[PDB]
């Protein structure tokens, strides 16, 4: 035995940064997208989702990297000075911005990153922030149980396999700069890298296209292709 | 193969899921009232049967004092011992795959996502049945809000063939007539609510179709017997009465 | 202060780099772990697990429960093979979507011995011998028992044992094979034939079904992680 | 002996970075080159190819350096914000982009470099990724053998001296930024530096211009120049 | 953090430099080498090998 | 001088970072502290203090 399995380890399997979200933030004269709130999850994309759903439970420290790409929108010769983007983390319960100049942007206790355009992509790390002892990719249950004494069925009605409505909060991204006379549109791509990963209860990989945050399937349910029984 | 005695119930290969025996972590532990084999309602395996599925501990919600402890206390944990019995003659042929899936989330029948109701998602001891194809619900006025498992997709968007990654046992009528799986408590928490969360899912699929001699129609019984093991509850309060309709 | 020289590569984001980053939530009391059953330390552990093979992929049988069943019978033609498939554990349709193939399709290179377990699911009154053969690449794919005989093979008596394990050892010119169809890293062929026949008495089903499972051995290894082609997202 | 051979060593002989590819990537309103896929090899250029083909077998760890140069194309006063280029490595078997915004760009497991224009050239290192125990600059054989039982001659027909069709994959280069109102055209030049080089079976250097990926020769087959037999 | 001073030459790419770079394929199990005949350690080893001279270079 | 590689995240301001910064008033003789009663070392110390509950929250 001289061939090794260093690259098949769980840490190596997730050691790549996967894009999990693309957020559009526009700066223009203040129906608008001057600030964008994105709920944190890996299920907006399939690749990392499929890799993680190889297992039932996980525990990993995350690393987020933000790549910002700005462009003009129908500019004739209108130009702009280098922009600064504010990415504020809003955990469940904290107030959420209602405008791009709201008081919530003060970031007194909410962590925030101020990224200057043209610099290196903004990278930070997060520890395991799970309420339980491990993350639950699959939850075979509800959060509310409808009881006999409930006045109406909606009291106990809950989404299947949904644990909490506000899983880990949102990221609110704005352009701190005031509006230039010409519109500037930017895309922030968030790349998520698990680290120190531990996994439990392996599961078969998804074989059909994802349909929503659950195991629901709707279309393209015939994956295997035609092949002769005795054809090599 | 050998005697299997738990509490006051005895059953005349057995696989331990993930190589872990059920174990304990002031939790209330009924050493006898709950540690015993409860027999679920028998199902009938025919030539046109697609499969069956049950959810644990939901299947034992009305089984003796185990259900009473489950409903009275707030959060409880329990391992299980599942024993599937299917006796056939030497001239019968077939094979059953018995899979114990942790967090056996199933797919719905409507375009709305995660819209399955608690009543339908918790069938109890009767369980449910897989289907050959995906039948989309069309009753917009009164959606059924029930699962639509697919046999070859395992009801979760994965291929049936890879389901053997889960703890499994094959009842092949030519060699064995019973299967036994010992499941420990598997969850992201040391203890969790049982009324709202199901820890395990038992799926029985007819891998090879049943056949007998040259008979057109043949059906044989399958009986599931589940023994809670090392079950402990905590958070005693008034009794929970779920709305099953 | 300290004179420094910015080397090429500065201000770049390589998604495979391993650099320390600032913590956005310092002094966080993470929930301690527990001993959850089923911990996985390597992805090849999953590949070592046997999983059923979609051996039959006909138009009217694929993407169903019939694609895992291969029909055996006493009336079958003893000269023709039962099943035949190339030893491509990541590109062959019958092996690509297996758990082994799913793990391989995340890597560019693979090397190791395979293990095919064939399970007979007929009556206990049915008996027969099956020749399961592996032919290393280079020659004609065995179209007859007289040819498959010449390669590696095992005889499987249905009456005695209902399951047979055909181990395909690692024999390759290269140290690693590609997980993609390539005639230079071709792995070989697997074929099955009736050694004698299936013999059944009266009042017994004359047609039966066999199942196939594939797994990796302890010598198995993969290399050069990549993105799988199985999962796609509409953009 | 006081004169040394430190500069004639194999490591020193290849210690220079040689350009192996020029790739054109254009950003404009979406027949187009918004993403360019280049197959990895040193045979697109002759210098490094000739240096390597001094020997029959080689084993070296590679170092790639990307130099990006952007320019405007018929701009009047249309301008653009600083661009970010994505260079994604696609090894054989992985899905290939069909558009500049395809899902494959998520880079869940394919390594990728995000390079910000105006910064230092993007440099990474690769180990020896050869299937065999050494690279084969010359392969006197085929990958398929035509057999007597083959239905048609095309089953076993293979290119001479071709080992694998997809040798080591491709690099897909795109501009992550959305299209500015004015077109921007960029050239990415890839410079390849062997390191820790080991070589076997020395060969005479190429004497005539290369014609394709093989030893084929077509023109300029008279290298030596006229000179008198007894002329000093 | 640590105060630093960017010296001239920063952000330049010299094709003859010897700098460490990030690995794009970490934890890669490279194929081990074998004892292939004909290993060359210096280029002057090739020059030491006698080779025929085109002594006659007439037009014809 | 010393060859360095700028890693991603450079030139960013994270409001939760802990980095050393230059002092704008060097060699400042800060006023020494005194033993003021009521020092608090943790915020949970305040939570441990019993405080009255607005149990009745009717409109009037
Ligand atoms: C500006 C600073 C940014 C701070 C960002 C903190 C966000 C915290 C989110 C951490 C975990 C998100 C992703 C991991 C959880 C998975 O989705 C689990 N499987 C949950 O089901
Ligand atoms: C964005 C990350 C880029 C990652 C690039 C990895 C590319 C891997 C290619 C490595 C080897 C290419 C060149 C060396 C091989 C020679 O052509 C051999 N003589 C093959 O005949």
């Amino acid at each position: 035995q001289r061939r090794s399995r260093s690259e098949s380890t769980i840490e190596s399997f997730f050691a790549r940064g996967a894009c999990v979200a693309i957020i559009e933030v526009d700066n223009e004269e203040p129906a608008q997208k001057l600030f964008a709130m994105w709920r944190i999850t890996y299920k907006d994309t399939v690749q990392l989702r499929r890799k993680l759903e190889f297992f039932t439970y996980s525990r990993f420290d995350m690393e987020l990297t933000f790549v910002v790409t700005a462009n003009f929108t129908n500019t004739n010769n209108g130009h702009a000075l280098n922009q600064v983007y504010q990415i504020m983390y809003i955990p469940p319960g904290a107030p959420t911005p209602k405008s791009w100049d709201d008081y919530t942007w003060q970031t007194s206790s909410n962590p925030s990153i101020f990224y200057t355009y043209g610099a290196a992509p903004a990278r930070i790390s997060v520890p395991y922030v799970g309420l339980a002892n491990a993350y639950s990719h699959f939850y075979d249950g509800f959060a509310k149980v409808p009881l006999k004494t409930d006045a109406n069925d909606q009291i106990g009605d809950s989404l299947y396999s949904a644990m909490t409505v506000d899983d880990f909060g949102v990221l609110a991204i704005r352009v701190v700069n005031d509006h230039n006379p010409t519109k500037v549109t930017s895309k922030v791509r968030i790349y998520m890298k698990p680290k120190h990963v531990r996994v439990w209860c392996p599961r078969p990989p998804r074989a059909v296209p994802y349909y929503g945050p659950g195991v629901d399937y709707k279309d393209n349910l015939n994956p295997l292709s035609e092949k002769g029984l005795t054809t090599y | 193969v050998l005697q299997l005695t738990i509490g006051n119930s005895t059953i005349t290969n057995s696989v331990v899921a993930y190589g872990r025996w059920p174990e304990f972590i002031q939790p209330t532990e009924p050493d006898v009232a709950t540690c015993r084999f409860y027999t679920l309602d028998t199902v009938m395996w025919g030539k046109e049967s697609k499969g069956w599925w049950w959810k644990l501990p939901d299947a034992l919600r009305d089984m003796g004092l185990f259900g009473q402890n489950m409903y009275y206390h707030y959060l409880g944990r329990s391992g299980y011992t599942v024993h599937v019995q299917c006796n056939a003659s030497k001239f019968h042929q077939g094979a059953l795959g018995v899979f114990a899936i942790p967090e056996y989330c199933l797919a719905g029948d409507s375009d709305k996502q995660r819209y399955t109701s608690y009543a339908n998602a918790n069938p109890g001891e009767k369980g449910g049945k897989f289907y050959s194809q995906f039948n989309r619900d069309t009753a917009v006025t009164s959606p059924k809000r029930e699962f639509c498992p697919v046999d070859y997709l395992l009801g979760c968007g994965v291929l049936l063939g890879n389901a053997f990654v889960y703890p499994h046992q094959i009842i092949n009528l030519r060699t064995n007539n019973s299967a036994t799986i010992v499941l420990p408590y598997v969850n992201a928490m040391a203890i969790d609510s049982m009324v709202k969360h199901n820890n395990w899912g038992i799926a029985i699929l007819p891998l090879s179709p049943l056949d007998f001699a040259q008979e057109s129609s043949v059906e044989i019984p399958i009986t599931v017997t589940i023994a809670p093991m090392c079950s402990e509850f905590n958070g005693l309060r008034n009794v929970t009465a779920p709305k099953f309709q | 202060g300290l004179p420094v020289l910015n080397t090429p590569g500065s201000n770049q984001y390589l998604t495979s780099d391993n650099y320390q980053s600032p913590c956005a939530i310092p002094e966080f009391d993470v929930t301690p772990p527990i001993d959850i059953p089923g911990e996985v330390k390597n992805m090849m552990e999953l590949a070592e697990i046997d999983t059923m093979i979609p051996l039959n992929l006909e138009n009217t049988k694929r993407n169903t429960m019939d694609m895992y069943r291969v029909t055996l019978s006493d009336s079958a033609d003893l000269s023709q093979p039962i099943l035949c498939f190339s030893l491509s554990p990541a590109s062959d349709p019958r092996l690509s979507h297996t758990m082994l193939g799913e793990v391989l399709n995340y890597y560019t290179h693979w090397a190791g011995s395979l293990k095919f377990t064939f399970l007979f699911c007929g009556s206990m009154m049915a008996t027969g011998k099956i020749l399961v053969a592996y032919a290393p690449p280079g020659a004609q794919p065995p179209t007859s028992r007289k040819e498959a005989m010449l390669g590696t093979h095992v005889i499987w008596d249905l009456g005695l044992q209902s399951s047979c394990t055909m181990v395909v050892p690692w024999i390759s010119n290269v140290t690693y094979r590609q997980t993609t169809q390539d005639s230079f890293t071709e792995g070989g062929y697997i074929s099955m034939f009736y050694q004698t026949r299936i013999v059944v008495p009266l009042s017994t089903p004359k047609s039966m079904s066999m199942l196939g499972f594939v797994s990796a051995c302890n010598d198995f290894s993969v290399r050069l992680l990549r993105d799988t082609t199985h999962i796609s997202q509409s953009a």
